[PDB]
């Protein structure tokens, strides 16, 4: 249904008659969202966790990112260092190019199963 | 005058404080033998 | 219990016989 | 130099696995809340506290072994090996709960350790904490679901039990009981869950759909160096699409990632505190207006009628069965069912 | 800045700031009692939970 | 009443939408 | 000239060896019938 | 004699769309458990 | 009558629901899988009546 | 860089790591295994035999309905079984 | 429907005092 | 500018203003206080103790006075019952009124310390700086904590000087201020011996006073002020947050589990009576004393206190609320007017049943009947047709003992269903529900409202506690990290201890 | 007192509607300043 309550009623009466709870499908689309957000934050965090100084303390820190700029605002050696170090170094992405693939293709895969 | 319990109390305090106690000694003792050079 | 040595025995063996093949590479490290 | 300085210089080495002060806590209960659990799903059963199988050895599947709650009869004991229900016994510790409170026990004091792991490296590396700050969601998950809620209820009997099944009856449960899917707080966690995965998937595909030629091959990931100065992709072109595609669009690569951190982070705090109401069942169960118009008008149905006919079947055919110390016998004259099923 | 006749009696009172005792100091006297303290919270906590259980200390509105 | 404000609440975002979309600070390369 | 024992060797034998014990005995517990 | 601590606030346009959104939203969503 | 056993179920805002209850609400089980358009219905009122704006949706 | 021990891709292509551990795991495999294969782990643990979850001719399940008599209650199932 | 007379006037200042916040904000931002 | 969320950090150099600010703030606080009494002398009803007691009519505030002591109003009526007693000035009135003023004059005084900013005491006499020596601070402000929690222990508690505090028998029956007697011994640590909370506040008190006058003269290690970095007012924030969400939890714990300090008649009952049945128990143990004694059934029934009744009932149960279900309790099931009596239901064999009790955890519950034996022998049944149970079958029927319905008995089966139905929730009373036009849907208890709120805050402040200890820690970085960091403090091999630039190799 | 319950959302608006207005001019003539 096209509703709040609707979905849920939807949900419920799934459960009933497929049980997708027990079904490996939908186990993979609870990895891929639970992952997509685990990972959202960690991405998130991290790159936060090594902007640059370029701001004062009485300032939004995002005034040091100006539109368009050709430099990075964050430094990712410092964030493989920081990441590598809290679980072990070949646990971390040093490219940045097969750390965003990596985002993008884990809740994708996910959600691909849970439909 | 002593409970069951209490005893219990005492074992499971000093369990504790040998299993923390060997640990840091361990510690202290290889962080001696294997120390960090400043030159 | 004889039970309790049976599963302790390829355990024994096996720390043993690997003390054994690294002997003097473990007796070198030194300091 | 004493000897806490050539300790703290050995915890702080530079090795393969980083230990730290942190260390201490996190190590030995990291261990033993992940060995406590493979122990039980492989070797410990339930049906002294919840006459259930649930292990390996009683023929239980990865999906259907646990590490259960213990009986309800124990209230909320700490279990202690040593204390006045086992009394050092570890068989029959283990046959009345007493893992369930030692993995519950041992992962809180390990969750703690790990945020001051994040903390503690990042002030070594010279990073700002934002990863420490990222990960009180988690715990505030973990405390409210595992540790609160049972304690506002009668015994940790009704906290989750450590299992794949176990956690889906937790979820049912939860549905019949609290009717926790009409709970805004609930409702507010499940955006910042799908709103984070839906960030995740569109920002690492708008990256590597933005990205520069920096490199002839066909696969791109080769023309990027970790130190390199510049931007490896374009946000002007990113911007562009998505203003022209959406309406809107980030500008502003800071701002970006806080939002990252900001919205599975937030959404996960909300539904803890939703959790705690639970703890006392002050739940979003009802819509009184609604109650009192279908009461009076047998014509009037919503979703929200229908919902709460199914939340009725949940109870009355689970709670004998999932609650047995309450020895629930219900004739099948009084369950609740509709024409023919 | 501004003098007043209360500010001059308690003056003394904000005038050490920055003034440290040298080196560990007090610290494991400090140590010491926050063990105790540990003790002694686990001492009431685990009453309350009746995982010790003291003659005479019946935890229950029946006292 | 409560339909009036459910409505309210609602048409007030569809304009904030408008808002936002044209009326936005336009990201100048700066 | 590397060494053989290293708070690494610690943390992976503290995993592996428990873990190659358990597929055993879960291994067994194939044939047991009721 | 004036504070020297003293400092302008500043809540760009986009803020104030995301702040409006924000509450709205939330509105929309307590609304209906208010009027219960 | 989502359920086409004549047992209407309201789910819009003024016949009583609010923003969490409030649905469009599939249409009847007798239409099953057939096409319904608004003009295969008699009146507007038979379309409403039956799900219709579901399927237009 | 590298933190100073072995490459693990060093080790596990040497002779001597092979030499080691074509005894350790496959002892500590058949340890796991006689630990189920000798009854033990049923003792250990306290988990019941597929003979041994009731008595013959009773439904009910064992729980234990009591906080500091449960040790007690749990030994008097036990002997029940007899 | 029988609702709670004291919503409407929760929700009603519910959306207007945040409301008012950011406006006030944002006007003074753009006048200096 | 200043972004929205940082505007209040321009105290953090402005001890003068940083104090107006929390002038500021206590007068809003005693305000509430103030305010909130008021509205509950405006709509509290002291005219029934027994079945329509504070907790019922969701007072919050009044709980609060009552426990330390203020009992009566200046009307004449006192919660106890009594009628024609003079409180003097310290009244619920009084209390009310003397927050009032107390609020208005912290507003002047955070007035003049916003003005006169510039005090030399806040500037460092060396440097000329802003400076607060904040281990001093806590020293004084340590001794002062001590004396004060001494002082309301050693006077108020005991009645030596001052009125003593709420204490009740196990039943919640005939609670009443008392003088308190210190409790020294180990049952001190039993949250429900009133003497324990006396012994407290006068030991900790004079640990207080006593590490207060270490905390004035011994002055800090250089170890411990650099690593918690006290010359910085924001380490105070973290560690003071951290130390609140500890005392919001234990709160929260002792108010859901009960203590002697969170008695049932200022609160309402706990979820846990009626998960053990404490009420119930307690009920028939008189009840068997009474038939004991060669008393009638119906002796020994009308022989109950309503009062002890009233608590046998799960609309009193603070487990049975809902979140948005708002207003006193009064407000859902209704005003209770009057005890029933106690139902007993029979069969058509004469043999007694047992109407089993609703658990807490369910909204609806079935109709169930069992013998002493726990066997089902009636129910109200869902499907008709195959019903073995049915009233009508079995021949049910209702007699009361006790209460307003003693020596009736019922036999027509719509009549003995509709009271079975209500003795799922215990004892069934009579309600008034016109008087506030009652809905009829269980809401919680002040003990609930108030166990929820600091459950929440507790969670809350812990996070508050994370983001300023962060902040204080890493201070150096916070707006962002060395631009010219070095590779070599960061990736692996270069230093032998991470971050230690010495360690070269 | 069977008073007409609009009238309190009717006071509320009545005063906070164009004290708001007046508040928004002021603030931001003073940071014109
Ligand atoms: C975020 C930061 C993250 C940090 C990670 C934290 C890791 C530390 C782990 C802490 C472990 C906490 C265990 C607390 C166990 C507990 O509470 O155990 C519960 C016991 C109380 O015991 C219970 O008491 C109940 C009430 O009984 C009373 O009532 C009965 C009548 O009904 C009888 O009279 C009975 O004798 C009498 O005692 C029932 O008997 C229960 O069966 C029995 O379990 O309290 C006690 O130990 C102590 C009660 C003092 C409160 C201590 C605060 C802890 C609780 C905070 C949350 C409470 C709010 C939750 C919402 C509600
Ligand atoms: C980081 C280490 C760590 C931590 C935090 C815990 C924490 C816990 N364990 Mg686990 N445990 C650990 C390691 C750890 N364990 C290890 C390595 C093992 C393997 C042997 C175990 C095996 C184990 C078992 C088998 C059980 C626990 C249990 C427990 C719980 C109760 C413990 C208790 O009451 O202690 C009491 C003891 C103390 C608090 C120590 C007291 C310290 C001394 C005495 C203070 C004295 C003061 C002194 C004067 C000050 C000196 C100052 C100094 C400067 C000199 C608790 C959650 C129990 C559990 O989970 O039950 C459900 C349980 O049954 N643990
Ligand atoms: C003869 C002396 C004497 C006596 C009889 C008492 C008597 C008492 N003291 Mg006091 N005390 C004394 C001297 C004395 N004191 C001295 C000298 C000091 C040092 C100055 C203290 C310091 C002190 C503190 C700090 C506390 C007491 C408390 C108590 C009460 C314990 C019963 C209770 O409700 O605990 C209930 C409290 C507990 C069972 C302990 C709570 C511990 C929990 C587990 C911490 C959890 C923290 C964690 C972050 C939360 C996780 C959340 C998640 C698990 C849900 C009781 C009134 C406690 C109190 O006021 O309780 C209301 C309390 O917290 N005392
Ligand atoms: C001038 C003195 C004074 C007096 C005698 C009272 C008296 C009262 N007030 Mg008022 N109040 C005052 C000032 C005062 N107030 C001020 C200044 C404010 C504004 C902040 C308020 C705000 C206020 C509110 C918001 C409320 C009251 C309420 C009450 C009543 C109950 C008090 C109670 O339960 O406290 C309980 C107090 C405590 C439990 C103290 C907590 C102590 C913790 C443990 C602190 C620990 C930290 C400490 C540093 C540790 C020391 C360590 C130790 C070793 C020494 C009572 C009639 C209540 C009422 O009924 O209002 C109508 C109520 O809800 N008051
Ligand atoms: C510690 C705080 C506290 C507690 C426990 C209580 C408890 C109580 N009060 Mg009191 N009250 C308080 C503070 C408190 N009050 C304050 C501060 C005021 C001044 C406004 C009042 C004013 C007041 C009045 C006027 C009345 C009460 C009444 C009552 C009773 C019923 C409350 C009710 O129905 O709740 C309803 C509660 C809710 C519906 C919960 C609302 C929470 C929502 C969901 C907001 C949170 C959403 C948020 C925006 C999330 C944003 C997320 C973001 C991060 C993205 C109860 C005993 C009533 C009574 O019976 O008095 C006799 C009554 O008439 N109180
Ligand atoms: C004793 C408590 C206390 C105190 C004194 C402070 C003080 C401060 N905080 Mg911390 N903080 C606290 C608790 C506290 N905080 C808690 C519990 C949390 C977790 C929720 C935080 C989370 C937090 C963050 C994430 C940040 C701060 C920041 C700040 C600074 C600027 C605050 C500001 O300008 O707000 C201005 C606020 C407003 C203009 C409006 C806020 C309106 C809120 C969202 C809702 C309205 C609340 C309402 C009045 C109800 C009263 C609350 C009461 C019931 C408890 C300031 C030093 C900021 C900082 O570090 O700057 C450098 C910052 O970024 N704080
Ligand atoms: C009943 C208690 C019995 C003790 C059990 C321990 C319980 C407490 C837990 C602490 C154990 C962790 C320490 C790891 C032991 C280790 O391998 O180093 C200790 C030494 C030195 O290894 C050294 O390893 C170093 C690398 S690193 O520090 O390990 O990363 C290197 O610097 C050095 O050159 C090299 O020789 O290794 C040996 O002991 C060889 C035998
Ligand atoms: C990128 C995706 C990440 C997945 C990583 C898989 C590695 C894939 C990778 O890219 O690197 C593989 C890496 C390479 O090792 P070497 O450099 O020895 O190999 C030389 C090779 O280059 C030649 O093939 O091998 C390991 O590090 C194995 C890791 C096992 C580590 C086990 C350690 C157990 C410690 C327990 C965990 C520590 C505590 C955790 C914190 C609490
Ligand atoms: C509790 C306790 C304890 C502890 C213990 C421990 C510590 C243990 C450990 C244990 C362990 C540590 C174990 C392990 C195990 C493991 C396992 C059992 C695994 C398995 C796995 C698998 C089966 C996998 C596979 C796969 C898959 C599935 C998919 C993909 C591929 C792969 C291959 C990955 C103690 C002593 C203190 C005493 C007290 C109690
Ligand atoms: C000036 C003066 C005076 C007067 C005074 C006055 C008149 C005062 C008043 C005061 C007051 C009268 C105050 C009050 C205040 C209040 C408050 C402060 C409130 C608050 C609230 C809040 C904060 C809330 C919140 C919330 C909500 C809304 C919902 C739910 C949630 C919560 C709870 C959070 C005198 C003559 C004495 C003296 C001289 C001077
Ligand atoms: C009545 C009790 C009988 C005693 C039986 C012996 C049980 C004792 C086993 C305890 C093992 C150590 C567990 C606690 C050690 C860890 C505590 C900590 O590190 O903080
Ligand atoms: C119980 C004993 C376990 C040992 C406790 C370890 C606690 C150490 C915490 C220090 C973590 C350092 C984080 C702050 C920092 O250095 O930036
Ligand atoms: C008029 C009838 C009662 C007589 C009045 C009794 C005197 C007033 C006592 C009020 C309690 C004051 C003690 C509270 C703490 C005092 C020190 C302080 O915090 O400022
Ligand atoms: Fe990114």
């Amino acid at each position: 249904p096209l509703g709040i309550s609707g979905t849920f009623n939807f949900m419920i009466v799934f459960q009933a008659e497929h049980n997708i709870l027990m079904h490996p499908f939908h186990q993979l689309g609870v990895a891929g969202v639970f992952g997509g957000a685990l990972f959202c934050a960690m991405h998130g965090s991290l790159v936060t966790s090594s902007l640059i100084r370029e701001t004062t303390e009485t300032e939004s820190a995002n005034y040091g990112y100006k539109f368009g700029q050709e430099e990075e605002t964050y430094n990712i050696v410092a964030a493989h260092g920081y990441f590598g170090r809290l679980i072990f170094q070949y646990a971390s992405f040093n490219n940045s190019r097969s750390l965003h693939f990596f985002l993008a293709a884990w809740p994708v895969v996910g959600v691909w199963f849970t439909a | 005058t002593i409970t069951p319990s209490l005893k219990g109390f005492f074992i499971g305090l000093l369990s504790g404080a040998v299993v923390l106690g060997l640990t840091f000694a361990v510690l202290i003792a290889i962080s001696q033998i294997d120390k960090v050079q400043r030159s | 219990d004889w039970r309790v040595l049976v599963v302790l025995l390829p355990v024994l063996l096996a720390a043993g016989w690997a003390v054994r093949n690294i002997l003097p590479y473990a007796v070198k490290q030194v300091q | 130099r004493g000897w806490f300085d050539i300790l703290d210089d050995w915890l702080k080495r530079d090795r393969f696995v980083f230990v730290g002060w942190s260390g201490i806590l996190l190590f030995p209960c990291a261990y033993l809340a992940l060995g406590g659990w493979l122990t039980g799903t492989t070797f410990v059963t339930s049906w002294y506290t919840h006459g259930l199988a649930s292990s390996y050895l009683e023929g239980c599947n990865f999906l259907t072994v646990a590490v259960s709650t213990p009986a309800n009869s124990m209230g909320h004991s700490l279990l202690l090996l040593w204390g006045p229900e086992a009394q050092g016994d570890f068989t029959r510790w283990c046959q009345l709960g007493g893992l369930w409170t030692f993995i519950a026990l041992h992962g809180a004091f390990g969750l703690i350790g790990f945020m001051l792991r994040q903390f503690e490296i990042a002030r070594l590396v010279g990073v700002r904490p934002y990863n420490a700050i990222a990960f009180s969601a988690p715990i505030a998950v973990f405390v409210s679901v595992f540790l609160i809620y049972p304690l506002g209820q009668s015994s940790w009997f009704f906290a989750p039990s450590f299992g794949v099944a176990a956690i889906f009856r937790f979820l049912l449960f939860f549905q019949g009981f609290h009717n926790w899917t009409l709970n805004p707080f609930h409702m507010m966690g499940v955006a910042g869950v799908l709103g984070g995965a839906l960030l995740c998937a569109i920002h690492g595909a708008t990256v590597e759909n933005t990205l520069f030629q920096d490199g002839e091959g066909a696969s791109t990931f080769r023309a990027f160096n970790p130190t390199q100065a510049e931007e490896t992709y374009s946000m002007v072109t990113a911007n562009r699409f998505w203003s022209q595609i959406f309406g809107i669009a980030f500008s502003n690569k800071r701002w970006l990632h806080f939002f990252m951190l900001f919205v599975p982070v937030t959404g996960l705090w909300m539904s803890a505190i939703g959790v705690v109401g639970l703890a006392l069942n002050l739940r979003s169960y009802d819509f009184i207006s609604q109650e009192i118009r279908a009461a009076e008008d047998p014509e009037f149905e919503t979703f929200y009628t229908k919902n709460l006919l199914l939340n009725e079947g949940i109870r009355a055919w689970m709670a004998p069965q999932d609650q047995p110390h309450e020895n629930f016998v219900f004739p099948e004259e009084v369950l609740p069912r509709g024409n023919a099923l | 800045a501004r003098r007043t006749w209360l500010g001059d009696i308690l003056r003394p009172l904000n005038s050490e700031y920055g003034k440290v005792a040298p080196g560990w100091g007090t610290t494991p006297l400090m140590a010491v009692f926050m063990g105790l303290f540990l003790v002694f919270l686990l001492i009431i906590l685990e009453i309350y939970n009746s995982t010790l259980i003291l003659d005479g200390v019946n935890v229950s509105w029946k006292a | 009443m409560e339909t009036i404000t459910y409505v309210f609440i609602f048409a007030c975002i569809i304009a904030l939408f408008f808002f936002a979309i044209f009326f936005r600070e336009p990201p100048r390369i700066t | 000239s590397y060494p053989i024992f290293t708070v690494r060797w610690v943390a992976v034998h503290t995993l592996a060896v428990p873990t190659i014990f358990f597929l055993g005995a879960i291994a067994a517990m194939q044939f047991i019938q009721r | 004699e004036p504070n020297p601590n003293r400092q302008p606030v500043e809540l760009n346009r986009t803020s104030l769309y995301l702040g409006l959104l924000l509450i709205l939203v939330l509105a929309l969503l307590f609304s209906s458990y208010f009027f219960n | 009558d989502i359920d086409g056993i004549r047992e209407p179920v309201s789910g819009s805002l003024l016949y009583g629901n609010n923003i969490i209850t409030g649905a469009v609400v599939p249409s009847s089980n007798a239409i099953g899988l057939h096409f319904y358009p608004i003009w295969e219905a008699a009146s507007l009122d038979e379309w409403l009546y039956n799900g219709g704006p579901y399927q237009l949706i | 860089g590298t933190t100073g021990e072995r490459p693990f891709s060093d080790i596990i292509t040497s002779v001597r790591y092979w030499v080691i551990h074509s005894i350790t795991i496959p002892a500590l495999f058949i340890a796991g295994w006689l630990f189920v294969s000798t009854g033990l782990a049923y003792d250990v643990f306290g988990t019941p035999r597929p003979d041994s979850y009731y008595a013959q001719e009773q439904r009910s399940i064992p729980l234990v309905t009591d906080r500091f008599e449960a040790k007690q209650q749990v030994e008097t199932f036990l002997e029940q079984l007899k | 429907m029988e609702v709670n007379q004291l919503g409407l006037i929760a929700t009603a200042l519910f959306v207007l005092v945040p409301s008012v916040f950011l406006i006030i904000l944002y006007v003074q931002t753009e006048s200096q | 500018g200043l972004p929205w969320y940082r505007v209040h950090t321009v105290l953090i150099n402005d001890p003068g203003r940083l104090i107006a600010a929390h002038l500021m703030h206590t007068a809003l606080v005693a305000g509430w206080a103030g305010s909130m009494a008021l509205y509950e002398l405006a709509t509290f009803d002291p005219s029934d103790p027994v079945l329509n007691p504070m907790w019922r009519q969701g007072m919050f505030v009044l709980p609060f006075m009552a426990r330390l002591g203020v009992t009566g109003s200046w009307s004449g009526w006192s919660i106890t019952g009594e009628t024609g007693i003079d409180p003097g000035f310290w009244s619920f009135e009084g209390v009310a009124l003397a927050h009032i003023v107390l609020s208005g004059l912290l507003f002047l005084a955070a007035c003049w310390h916003w003005v006169y900013w510039d005090l030399e005491l806040f500037r460092d006499p060396r440097t000329g700086e802003p400076a607060l020596d904040l281990p001093k601070m806590f020293g004084i402000h340590l001794f002062l904590a001590g004396l004060l929690c001494f002082g309301f222990g050693a006077f108020h508690l005991t009645g030596l000087f001052g009125p003593g505090m709420w204490v009740s028998d196990p039943y919640g029956l005939t609670g009443s201020v008392q003088p308190v007697a210190p409790e020294w011994g180990p049952d001190g640590f039993n949250p429900y011996n009133p003497g324990g909370v006396v012994a407290h506040h006068i030991a900790a008190g004079i640990v207080g006073i006593i590490a207060g006058l270490f905390h004035i003269l011994v002055r800090p290690p250089q170890r411990l002020y650099k690593a918690l970095r006290m010359g910085n007012i924001e380490t105070v924030l973290s560690s003071s947050i951290a130390a609140v969400f500890f005392a919001a939890f234990v709160v929260a714990g002792t108010m859901w589990y009960g203590s002697a300090t969170t008695p049932i008649e200022l609160f309402g009952p706990t979820r846990y009576q009626w998960d053990s049945s404490y009420f119930q128990q307690e009920i028939n143990r008189r009840v068997q004393a009474s038939l004991a004694s060669g008393a009638t059934l119906e002796e020994a029934w009308s022989a109950i206190p309503e009062k002890l009744a009233f608590y046998d009932y799960i609309g009193n149960n603070p487990a049975k609320g809902g979140l948005f279900r708002t207003g006193p309790m009064n407000k859902g099931d209704g005003i209770a007017q009057a005890w029933k009596g106690h139902a007993v239901f029979r069969n058509k064999e004469g043999e007694e049943l047992f109407v089993r009790r609703m658990p807490a955890f369910f909204e609806s519950f079935p109709v169930i009947l069992t013998d002493k034996n726990g066997v089902v022998k009636a129910d109200i049944p869902f499907r008709r047709a195959e019903s073995k149970y049915s009233f009508e079958q079995q021949g049910v029927t209702v007699s009361f003992y006790g209460g307003e319905l003693n020596g009736q008995t019922f036999t027509d089966p719509p009549t003995v269903k509709s009271y079975a139905r209500k003795a799922i929730f215990g004892e069934i009373f009579e309600f008034d529900t016109e008087t506030l036009n009652s809905d009829g849907i269980f809401r919680t208890s002040p003990r609930g409202w108030f166990t929820f709120a600091h459950a929440v805050f507790a969670l809350l402040f812990f996070f508050g506690h994370i983001w300023h200890g962060a902040r204080t820690l890493f201070r150096d970085v916070f707006s962002g990290i060395d631009p010219e960091l070095s590779p070599e403090q960061v990736e692996w091999g270069f230093y032998q201890k991470v971050g230690d630039v010495t360690t070269r190799r």
